[PDB]
């Protein structure tokens, strides 16, 4: 039960630069003041990052997140190929309390909407959920930038998280911080596209970017953790 | 005192054996054509009658690996033996006389 | 020993080196989180209705404790075929997302389901990729799904456009077309209907009397593994030479105590080389740290067969802690090079006979 | 290259006598070091003292003598040698 | 050429030529005191 | 060894570091070649006439 | 297939290639050695009467 | 330019003579000032 | 005509005699070949690289 809109809002696609974020500890290793190369999938340094002020966007390979929150106004996302009941489709939600993760083949309509009224209780995203595959329930995730990256490798949804205090205004920190991982899910799916989730009052500004195979090095301090990092493929010196 | 890199020898033959003590412990990490690089998983996952097999590539790799490693090591002992020679002959001549 | 090894009935006075010792391990020790729920078997090796070939039934199990003996033992299995790993090895193995698979095909067919084999089931109904680990089990089931009327219920498909992609499930039910003339959903000539049944009597010989097969796929080294074996888990001993399972990891040494800080998800380090040293384990939650065992060679110090037949022992590198007939022996000296018995400490300074290191040295009086 | 297995232990004793040899070298190697050292800095029979007064001539030596006050029995040149280079 | 490479020496035989030269002038004019 | 071949590149690959110290021994060859040259000729502080 | 075939290649290669740098090690340490006599020669026969 | 040596990028080069911090090859060399 | 391999392609002025369809000039190493559909002789040189 799922109505359209009438003002076919458009958020201008601004473009920016990445800097030196978008790292994740790639592994469950602990290591001590070390110098350490590896390859995988990476965000590259001083990239093009796109900027939003629910249009539907490639998953690609992986993607990164990012959110200057305030008052923590997005609630989740959607995942699939043609976001039917046709296919199969995941499906996260975060409300106030503890998260949601669903995989059925949902009925997807234009823009799905969870509602506030002015005693919250409203849920009219999507319409039928015919035959679901997976169900999970964990932890709620949420001036607040918020960081997140999804992978999907051989039937493994991966996703990382880090959050963060800013104070600066718009452009995007000029500073270094290793997302944690969050969670890994065992559910094969072929996902191509994803959504954005918002809580409309019933009574948009974020930052996208996609992930590329690449060698890094990475710096671990004496107590184990993330410091610095030199991406291989960016300069003669690097 | 004050200035720096001036004991260049020293550090250069010490980072040089470290070097190569490194390499040689790192080259344990490869499959070298078997299925696993460590040796207590492939013995504990199937039958003989292939770990034999495994085995033998991890032999023959790791032999290979160790007599490169010796033949390095002798190389340069015998150009640290000739360095100190030449370090004998000048403090027996330059030292103990007027050359 | 040093005749033996020097390879004459006489010696010459000096150090010779004979061979090495270490430190045997005494006992063994396993860890494992406290999850005890029976992992389900039962419910898809003895269930009453199979699905047919067309539609293999697929289910993921996962966060299960897990008993391989009772399918090992049992002589109902016509064909117990393990592909990837030994049978008999199941049982000291963990994994995570184990997949199993179902049905029943004609007595015949059990061969068609083999990595890299070609057939009617294997490219139109069932596909087994070319890298596949696991295995498979096929047994009878003569008596309980053949009727004297025959059972028409289990069907499997015939026709297809083309090969089928490993793994994959197809239900649909389209008219094909063998011909050259559109049929529109008519079953007439050139127009087949895809599917067919069995038919399954009791009086049908080898070749036709029904078959189950269940299909088991593993994966090795994606996770954390959750699917163990039947394991038991035992207690903590420290500062000892031992052998450990943690979690599935194994190795021999020394474990003691650490201040290591980790952070809330890892369960193991390392230094460097791939040389892992610290570990947590799973029950206590507590950190350790990893010493390989004592070891080191043996030489031996002679002054000359010419002369006497008393000699002295040296271990190089070892503590004078865990030395072991000579355990005991004479006054047994501890040096910067290791250990030293069979001869006598004095606090005199003479002249180098035998050297022995870190400048210090032996000679003849005792 | 075996890590104490008896099997692979087994299957490298077939390959005849390499490693007798692969050991043979590296003994060899330290006793070369040993007379190496040995040999460049033994060059004289008795150990010699100076005198407690030192008065050669107005040359200042004290950089170079050894300095007993410090437990390593070095001079200040000797030190500074051996806490420079890491 | 299948992946080998000559490289050419730092030195080239002009300048070799000029410190032999500026060798054999220091040895016939100043004898040995320019050593 | 490899021609540009993909395939010969993964297959070598997983022979370990052999390459990276074989590369590492023809420099130092080549730079004791010219130190052996700078160390045998320049031994003049002034060039004379 | 043609995988085992580039194996054998690559070994036999590999090999050969080992030997080579050997042999160019030892020819390197010599000529170095040539080069040291040389230098001393020209420093004390050229320099000063010897 | 372009050198005996092969093609150097990032660098100007000068008609003067100086000693030589970092050689480069068929007898010429780079220094730092740029 | 089946001989398979990348490089750089050149006029050539070597003199083939009508019988010989490729030359090489050692190490089994193709230098030369002579095109179905213009019968004319061609140099091959490996690519730049270093
Ligand atoms: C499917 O059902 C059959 C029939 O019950 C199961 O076979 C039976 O399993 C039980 C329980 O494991 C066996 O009982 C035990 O047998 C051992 C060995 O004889 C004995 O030492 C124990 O004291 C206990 O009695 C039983 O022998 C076995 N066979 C029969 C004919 O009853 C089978 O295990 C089931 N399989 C699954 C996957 O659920
Ligand atoms: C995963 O989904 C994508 C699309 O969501 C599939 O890509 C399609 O593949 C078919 C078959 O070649 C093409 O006709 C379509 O044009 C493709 N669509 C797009 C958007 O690329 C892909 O095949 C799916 N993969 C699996 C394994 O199911
Ligand atoms: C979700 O699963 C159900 C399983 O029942 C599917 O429903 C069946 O669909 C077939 C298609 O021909 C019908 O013949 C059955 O009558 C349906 N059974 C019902 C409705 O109980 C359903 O199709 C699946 N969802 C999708 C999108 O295919
Ligand atoms: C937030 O979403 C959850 C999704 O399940 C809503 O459901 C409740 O969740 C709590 C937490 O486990 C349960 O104790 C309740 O029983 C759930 N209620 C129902 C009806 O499923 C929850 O109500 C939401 N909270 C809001 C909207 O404030
Ligand atoms: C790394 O860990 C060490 C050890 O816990 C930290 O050192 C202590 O940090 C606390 C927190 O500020 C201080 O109260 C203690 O006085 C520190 N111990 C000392 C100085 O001996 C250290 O802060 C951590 N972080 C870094 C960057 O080293
Ligand atoms: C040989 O082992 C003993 C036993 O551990 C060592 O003695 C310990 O030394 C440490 C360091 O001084 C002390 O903190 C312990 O209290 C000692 N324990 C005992 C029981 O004596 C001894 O130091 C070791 N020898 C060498 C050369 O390391
Ligand atoms: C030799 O030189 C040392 C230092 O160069 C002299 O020692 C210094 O003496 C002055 C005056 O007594 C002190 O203020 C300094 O602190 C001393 N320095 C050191 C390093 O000892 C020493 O007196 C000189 N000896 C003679 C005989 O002239
Ligand atoms: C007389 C002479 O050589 N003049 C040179 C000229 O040839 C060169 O092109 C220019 C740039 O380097 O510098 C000056
Ligand atoms: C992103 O691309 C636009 C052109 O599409 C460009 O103007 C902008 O500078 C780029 N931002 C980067 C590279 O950070
Ligand atoms: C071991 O079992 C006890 C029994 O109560 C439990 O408290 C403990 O958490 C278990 N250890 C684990 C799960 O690591
Ligand atoms: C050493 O042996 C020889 C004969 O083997 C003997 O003549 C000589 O006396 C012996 N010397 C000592 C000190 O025993
Ligand atoms: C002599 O050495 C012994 C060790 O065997 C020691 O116990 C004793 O105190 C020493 N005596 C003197 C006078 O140094
Ligand atoms: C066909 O090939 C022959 C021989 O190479 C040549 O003489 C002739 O011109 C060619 N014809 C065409 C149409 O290419």
């Amino acid at each position: 039960q799922c109505v359209n809109l009438t003002t076919r809002t458009q958020l201008p696609p601004a473009y920016t630069n990445s800097f030196t974020r978008g790292v994740y500890y790639p592994d469950k290793v602990f290591r001590s003041s070390v110098l350490h190369s590896t390859q995988d999938l990476f965000l590259p340094f001083f990239s093009n990052v796109t900027w939003f002020h629910n249009p539907v966007l490639p998953f690609n390979d992986g993607v990164y997140f990012a959110s200057t929150e305030k008052s923590n106004i997005i609630r989740g996302w959607i995942f699939g190929t043609t976001l039917d009941s046709k296919t199969q489709s995941l499906l996260i939600v975060n409300n106030a309390t503890n998260v949601v993760i669903k995989v059925c083949e949902f009925q997807f309509c234009n823009d799905p909407f969870l509602d506030v009224y002015y005693m919250k209780s409203e849920f009219r995203v999507y319409s039928s959920a015919n035959n679901c595959t997976f169900e999970y329930v964990s932890q709620p995730f949420l001036k607040n930038l918020r960081e997140f990256v999804f992978k999907n490798i051989d039937g493994y949804f991966k996703i990382y998280s880090k959050h963060t205090p800013i104070n600066l205004v718009r452009d995007l920190p000029q500073g270094f911080s290793a997302l944690e991982p969050l969670v890994d899910l065992p559910i094969g799916i072929n996902i191509t596209r994803f959504q954005t989730l918002l809580a409309l009052h019933r009574s948009a500004a974020y930052y996208v970017g996609y992930l590329q195979p690449r060698t890094f090095l990475l710096k671990y301090n004496e107590n184990g953790t993330i410091t610095d990092a030199v991406d291989c493929a960016l300069d003669p010196l690097s | 005192s004050s200035t720096a890199s001036a004991l260049g020898k020293l550090q250069d033959v010490v980072n040089q054996n470290a070097q190569a003590l490194n390499t040689l412990v790192k080259q344990l990490s490869s499959n070298f054509g078997a299925i696993s690089s460590v040796l207590n998983d492939i013995l504990s996952r199937l039958d003989p009658p292939e770990a034999e097999v495994q085995i033998d590539r991890l032999i023959t790799g790791r032999l290979q690996s160790l007599q490169t490693y010796v033949t390095q090591q002798l190389i340069r002992a015998a150009e640290i033996r000739a360095s100190a020679n030449l370090a004998a002959t000048k403090m027996s001549e330059c030292v103990l006389g007027q050359s | 020993e040093t005749k033996c090894t020097l390879k004459s009935f006489t010696v010459e006075k000096g150090i010779y080196q004979t061979s090495n010792f270490r430190v045997q391990p005494t006992e063994s020790i396993v860890r494992f989180p406290n999850i005890t729920n029976l992992c389900p078997f039962g419910e898809v090796f003895n269930a009453t209705r199979f699905a047919s070939v067309y539609a293999w039934n697929r289910k993921r199990i996962s966060n299960c404790v897990a008993d391989y003996s009772v399918l090992y033992n049992s002589a109902s299995f016509s064909t117990f075929k393990c592909y990837g790993v030994s049978p008999t090895k199941l049982n000291d193995l963990c994994f995570t997302n184990v997949y199993a698979d179902s049905f029943v095909i004609r007595g015949d067919e059990v061969r068609q389901i083999a990595p890299g084999q070609t057939g009617k089931i294997a490219d139109y109904n069932y596909k087994l990729p070319d890298d596949f680990t696991g295995c498979v089990i096929a047994w009878n089931s003569n008596n309980l799904d053949s009727k004297v009327g025959g059972n028409y219920n289990y069907r499997y498909r015939l026709f297809r456009k083309s090969n089928l992609k490993p793994f994959e499930r197809d239900i649909s039910t389209e008219i094909y077309q063998a011909g050259s003339t559109p049929c529109n959903g008519v079953q007439g000539f050139n127009c087949y209907f895809p599917l067919q049944s069995y038919g399954f009597q009791p009086t049908n010989g080898v070749g036709y009397q029904p078959y189950r097969v269940v299909v088991l796929s593993f994966e090795l080294l994606h996770a954390p593994a959750t699917v163990c074996g039947p394991k038991k888990s035992t207690n903590l001993v420290k500062n000892k030479c031992v052998n450990f399972n943690f979690n599935g990891l194994t190795g021999t040494g020394v474990l003691t105590e650490s201040n290591k800080k980790f952070l809330p998800f890892q369960q193991f380090g390392r230094d460097i080389a791939d040389t892992t040293d610290a570990v947590r384990d799973p029950q206590t939650l507590e950190i350790l740290d990893i010493t390989p065992c004592s070891f080191g060679g043996v030489s031996v110090i002679t002054p000359g067969t010419n002369t006497s037949n008393q000699v002295a022992v040296l271990y190089q590198g070892v503590n004078c802690t865990e030395v072991p007939v000579y355990s005991t022996g004479s006054n047994v000296f501890q040096t910067r090079a290791g250990c030293l018995i069979g001869a006598e400490h004095v606090n005199n300074s003479y002249e180098c006979d035998i050297p022995i290191g870190a400048g210090i040295c032996a000679s003849y009086q005792s | 290259i075996c890590g104490d297995s008896t099997e692979c232990s087994n299957l490298l004793l077939q390959y005849g006598s390499f490693c007798t040899q692969l050991n043979r070298a590296l003994t060899g190697i330290a006793v070369e070091q040993d007379k190496n050292t040995q040999e460049v800095f033994a060059q004289v029979k008795q150990i010699y003292k100076t005198p407690p007064i030192k008065d050669f001539g107005g040359f200042n030596f004290s950089q170079i003598l050894p300095d007993p006050s410090k437990p390593s029995k070095r001079s200040f040149i000797e030190d500074l040698l051996f806490n420079k280079v890491t | 050429f299948n992946g080998l490479t000559v490289l050419p020496p730092l030195l080239t035989d002009e300048m070799i030529a000029q410190y032999t030269s500026a060798l054999l002038a220091g040895t016939i004019t100043s004898g040995w005191t320019f050593g």
